[PDB]
Order: structure tokens, then C-alpha cells, then sequence
């Protein structure tokens, strides 16, 4: 789906299949940061609250 | 796959067809992908030579 998803912004696929281990990381990362973003931040929910 | 052969389709609508040079492309060995598997690609211009 991944593959899938890479051709659709004009990339071939055999992109994410040779770089598969890497994307994962980086998006593990990434997903990691964002509990931090929010939770250090109190003004994040402003337009909640 | 068909449990026996392997074939390729479009994505939308089932449309079996032979694995050719004509509808595949190469790119480098195969050792990198993960879970790739061993088939026959078919070259049209050979049996006619």
C-alpha cells in the first residue's frame, strides 16, 4: 500500500522496497516526537479551550 | 497467483496475463527486496530467433 501510495506523488516504486528499513525508522521517529510536541507545549489546544 | 502459476493485473478488475519484458521493468538484484520470490519472464522477441 506504501508502494501504492509513493506512486501516487510520482515516484517509482522500487524506491520504498530498497529503502523500507529506513522509512520505517524515520516514521517511528517522527511519530515518537509528536507526544512531545504536544505535551510540552500548553498553548498547543488553545482553539479547543 | 493462482496457487500454481503467477500472473500480473491491473489493480481494479481481475485480467490475468503473462509475466513479460513488456509489462515489468529491472532494477538491480534480488537480495535486497524482502519476499521476493522466483518466476519465468517471458521475452517475446527470443522464440521468433
Amino acid at each position: 500500500q506504501m508502494a501504492y501510495r509513493f506512486n501516487g506523488i510520482g515516484v517509482t516504486q522500487n524506491v520504498l522496497y530498497e529503502n523500507q528499513k529506513l522509512i520505517a525508522n524515520q516514521f517511528n521517529s517522527a511519530i515518537g516526537k509528536i507526544q512531545d510536541s504536544l505535551s510540552s507545549t500548553p498553548s498547543a489546544l488553545g482553539k479547543l479551550q | 497467483s493462482n496457487g500454481t502459476h503467477w500472473f500480473v493485473t491491473q489493480r481494479n478488475f481481475y485480467e490475468p496475463q503473462i509475466i513479460t519484458t513488456d509489462n515489468t521493468f529491472v532494477s538491480g538484484n534480488c537480495d535486497v527486496v524482502i519476499g521476493i520470490v522466483n518466476n519465468t519472464v517471458y521475452d517475446p522477441l527470443q522464440p521468433e530467433l
